[PDB]
């Protein structure tokens, strides 16, 4: 209920300095319980916009900027706090996060929520530390969708292997054919 | 041999870049596979053999990189198999055959070799900086004897790279995914740079010198992986701060510590202004705060904690002159300091700066 | 896949091996093409690489142009000039046997 | 007028620069005759022709006929433009025309006046106005192109426009309250 | 005052310290901020004959001093809400006062290294010279903008020309 009531605040607001103050301030209401608030904002809120069709249109730009910030800081911030256990529901969520964020941007229709999702990756690439080595928790049947986010750049080279499992068998060529097409 | 021999066929017999593509189909034929080592091998020495490439054989091996016919990979291993012990023009020759090609690698197709691409880009690097070393050297006996004409042109070779994809995940990045086999690789491209180190600054040309430096610093930055005008201030660390003063005081300094420092890095936070924003909230939780037995709280946390809070921050990082840059904007605030000095019925920050000296 | 395309592809001559692009993602609306020429009479040159308007047929299916392709040589700029001019002839309901043969005989006439 | 118009529609329906700057003789006489008041039509009926022929190469090389005839200064740039983006034909749903149009309103927009570039951004954000919320994962990346224009236009190193107006017309077009 | 003269360094964004309305609910006034209040409410309540003093004030005792960015700004964010008041009944004042805010941009540009913030500026000068002075100011303002450093006139080209 806090994250739902919070972030339909953030997506009504229209200004861009208001929506990042209000990002800036979200975080820190949110850092009560941080775990928790990060399982649930990301699993039950994030699919539940990117998977509606008519909250699609609150994914706008001002305030869709700001919810993917807050949403790549949440990431962040969970796991970098205290094969990889799936058995964690972080992890669980992380994974669900990436695979609806592979099925968007592989999508027949485009709209505002494929440019959210550009945003998250563009956002998750920024603010990337040695903490999420690989981008952080991308499962193992992605990077399947580097190739997508490549198709789809609007993106320099050279974000796609820090996306990328570096320090990988498989990485290595993954990373490879990625880049030769940017 | 018998494919070499029909680049004999073609010794004189200037027959023409088309019929030599229509003659390689003819005689060796392309029914299972072809290009493992043939084309671009079977090219090179029988091109470069004696002091001049011969001009129709390099003008096919022009041809077969244009009509992406060999691999843009082979010919590449082709060039960095060349051995610099030609002193003559011909590495202008490899040059000019580098040219159309390097800027784009597309290596699209099977597309598993690119691992491969990216191993012979790291030994075309490694074959371009020894050409560097020994056209430089060739600088220094000129200098010695004769006037440059031709050293520093494999200068412009190396500007040929220092695009991104040049030195992306192309180079850069698969350069070390590649010294995870070819390690051997990664401390090439740092030994061939460690000679670069005595051969760079003895040069006595300044801008190709400066061009060679940033070069240099680009291979320096295969380490590689913004906002300077920030200017709303940093509103995330008040809260944060504010939030462990109210909620949580007697929380162990590490967790706040390493609370502080991700939202540092996920948000830029220039090091003077996160000092700045800990200190005014601080401040602010002192004077908004109740009256009897919370104030103690904001002032214990103000003066003893966040102190050493500080501590380990610069144990976790210049952070004195930063923490000097940090109070002189806050010293910069009369209206927050002087009802801090109201409500605490004393200099609040003659004591603050006092404490903040004790510690480190 | 469009499954217009899959017969047009499925009944060309042999020499025009036709693949889909490994770049792209054709699954969308518009399946790109990366065909190669192959022939032993002929002269082995760049690739061509197409993209179908899925509104196809009625629609001409794009070529795309790049000097970085042909610039290099006499012969493929030959080639390219030869290429341009004909295709800019074709008529209005371009099918991609219309564009390989189009390409084809902008080879083979480039040989001269 | 009409007949010698239509003749050289018919001829570009019946080496390639070569035939360009052919073209553009033809053009220069006619233009060299034409009258000096009845420009507008002329252009309209012009870029009607342009989006008349189906073909996304005969497209590309009449733009870039308009284009030289633009450049070479034989064609005033605001009349041109405004009329490439001011045209019935003109519709997100026939995406090639698009991207081929705004490609060619990006290279050429580099010259009109401060008036004309306030009236050429105003009707480029009408325009992107009707397409809808929903588009095919093919188009996106075309339609894309009047983002390059509206880029062009905005960008303070450009300077193409005094700022002012165009956050003008943007407010305008985008009252306060409004995505 | 060190605030704005010389210890610039230390004060941060100047159109957010310029501002108490925010920049308070938060407590980080400065004493410049505080009196850019209380010089807007004087002036809001003024009549127009008492306000007749400002363009005076702005050019015999503000002209000379002005030397820094921040002072530009300062005076810009003191003296721009009232150009809508000035227009309306006393016309001579605002051709005035923008004679003088182009003059003390020449200044702060004849004696700095880099206009910082040159954008929000020329966006403050267009604005002025759209919704108020319009074309009654040129020949006074083409000699200022012919002498300013080149950026500047490549933004400020439209004003006249």
């Amino acid at each position: 209920w806090f994250c739902n009531n919070l972030i339909k605040e953030l997506l009504k607001e229209t200004r861009k300095e208001h929506t990042l103050r209000a990002v800036e301030l979200l975080y820190s209401i949110f850092c009560l319980d941080m775990q928790q608030v990060t399982l649930v904002l990301l699993g039950h809120i994030l699919p539940g916009l990117l998977t509606d069709s008519s909250k699609w249109h609150s994914l706008m730009d001002p305030p869709g900027t700001a919810l993917a910030k807050l949403a790549v800081w949440c990431a962040l911030s969970s796991y970098s706090s205290h094969t990889v256990n799936m058995r964690d529901p972080l992890n669980r969520v992380l994974a669900n996060l990436f695979l609806l964020i592979s099925s968007i941007l592989g999508s027949r229709t485009a709209g505002p929520h494929t440019q959210f999702v550009q945003w998250f990756m563009e956002e998750c690439v920024d603010c990337l530390e040695q903490g999420g080595r690989g981008s952080v928790l991308q499962f193992m049947p992605f990077t399947t969708v580097s190739e997508l986010v490549k198709v789809s750049a609007m993106s320099s080279p050279k974000v796609v292997l820090a996306i990328t499992d570096l320090s990988l068998p498989l990485g290595r060529q993954v990373a490879a054919k990625a880049i030769a097409a940017l | 041999v018998n494919l070499k021999q029909a680049i004999l066929q073609a010794w004189k017999e200037r027959w023409s870049d088309y019929q030599w593509a229509i003659n390689m189909k003819k005689f060796f034929p392309k029914g299972a596979t072809w290009d493992i080592l043939n084309l671009a091998d079977a090219l090179l020495e029988q091109a470069m053999i004696g002091p001049s490439p011969n001009p129709l054989i390099l003008s096919y091996l022009k041809y077969a990189i244009s009509s992406q016919m060999v691999s843009y990979s082979s010919v590449l291993t082709a060039i960095s198999k060349f051995d610099d012990f030609s002193r003559d023009l011909c590495v202008q020759a490899l040059l000019d055959i580098m040219d159309m090609f390097c800027d784009r690698l597309s290596c699209h197709g099977k597309a598993e070799e690119c691992i491969g691409l990216c191993r012979a880009l790291l030994s075309a690097l490694h074959w371009l900086l020894r050409c560097t070393a020994a056209s430089a050297e060739r600088l220094r006996e000129g200098l010695e004897a004769g006037t440059p004409a031709a050293g520093e042109k494999q200068l412009a070779m190396c500007l040929q790279r220092l695009e991104k994809t040049l030195s992306s995940t192309k180079n850069r990045a698969l350069l070390h995914i590649a010294k995870l086999e070819e390690a051997s690789s990664w401390t090439a491209i740092e030994h061939s740079l460690l000679k670069l180190g005595e051969i760079l600054a003895n040069l006595s040309n300044p801008q190709l010198r400066s061009q060679a430096e940033q070069c240099g610093t680009l291979i320096r930055s295969i380490p590689t992986m913004a906002e300077q005008m920030h200017k709303t201030g940093f509103p995330t660390v008040h809260a944060v701060i504010l939030l462990e003063g109210t909620m949580n005081l007697t929380g162990e300094t590490q967790s706040l510590v390493e609370q502080l420092t991700m939202v540092k890095r996920m948000q830029h936070i220039p090091t003077p202004l996160f000092v700045l924003e800990i200190w005014k909230a601080c401040f602010v939780g002192l004077i908004e705060s109740p009256e009897g037995t919370e104030e103690l709280k904001w002032t214990a946390f103000t003066f003893l904690k966040i102190p050493q809070v500080l501590v380990k921050l610069k144990k976790y990082s210049d952070f004195t002159e930063d923490v000097n840059c940090a109070f002189e904007f806050l010293l910069k605030l009369t209206p927050l300091l002087d009802k801090a000095d109201q409500r605490c019925n004393c200099d609040c920050t003659n004591f603050l700066l006092q404490e903040c000296g004790k510690q480190g | 896949i469009p499954s217009v395309l899959q017969g047009e592809v499925a009944r060309l001559d042999p020499k025009f091996l036709v693949n889909l692009d490994p770049s792209h993602c054709s699954n969308n609306g518009t399946v790109h093409l990366i065909c190669k020429l192959d022939d032993k009479d002929l002269p082995s040159v760049p690739p061509l690489e197409l993209s179908v308007p899925a509104d196809y047929p009625a629609q001409s299916p794009l070529w795309i142009d790049r000097q970085w392709q042909y610039d290099a040589n006499p012969f493929l700029q030959s080639v390219h000039r030869c290429m341009t001019s004909r295709l800019l002839q074709l008529p209005d309901k371009h099918s991609v046997t219309a564009l390989l043969n189009t390409w084809a005989q902008s080879v083979h006439q480039a040989c001269l | 007028m009409e007949t010698q118009l239509q003749s050289i529609f018919e001829e570009v329906v019946k080496d390639e620069k070569t035939k360009l700057i052919s073209c553009l003789g033809a053009f220069r006489q006619f233009w060299g005759g034409l009258s000096q008041e009845s420009h507008e039509q002329c252009i309209q009926w012009i870029v009607k022709f342009i989006h008349g022929q189906h073909s996304p190469k005969r497209i590309s090389f009449l733009y870039d006929c308009l284009a030289m005839a633009v450049e070479t200064g034989l064609l005033p740039p605001r009349l041109v433009c405004e009329s490439l983006i001011n045209s019935d034909t003109l519709e997100w749903e026939r995406t090639q025309l698009w991207a081929l149009t705004f490609k060619l309103v990006r290279k050429i927009i580099g010259g009109v006046d401060y008036k004309g570039v306030r009236d050429l951004l105003k009707v480029i954000l009408e325009k992107i106005l009707t397409i809808p919320n929903t588009v095919s994962s093919a188009v996106v990346q075309q339609l894309l192109a009047a983002r390059e224009v509206i880029a062009y236009i905005l960008e303070r190193n450009a300077c193409l426009l005094p700022a002012y107006f165009a956050v003008t017309e943007i407010r305008k077009l985008y009252p306060e309250g409004k995505l | 005052s060190p605030s704005l003269t010389s210890e610039t360094e230390w004060v941060g964004y100047p159109f957010r310290l310029f501002d108490f309305t925010a920049c308070h609910q938060s407590y980080s006034e400065m004493s410049c901020s505080y009196t850019l209040a209380l010089a807007h409410a004087v002036w809001h309540h003024s009549s127009i004959g008492q306000l007749s003093l400002i363009p005076k004030f702005l050019t015999e005792v503000l002209l000379p001093i002005v030397k820094t960015e921040f002072q530009l700004l300062y005076v810009y964010h003191l003296v721009g809400p009232f150009l809508q008041r000035f227009q309306q009944e006393r016309t001579r004042c605002m051709i005035e006062i923008g004679v003088a805010f182009y003059d003390m941009l020449l200044n702060v540009d004849q004696c700095s290294t880099h206009l910082n913030y040159m954008d929000p500026i020329c966006d403050f000068l267009y604005h002025m010279k759209y919704m108020f002075t319009g074309d009654s100011v040129k020949e006074q303002v083409e000699k200022i903008i012919c002498n300013l450093k080149p950026a500047l006139k490549l933004r400020l080209r439209f004003i006249t020309h």
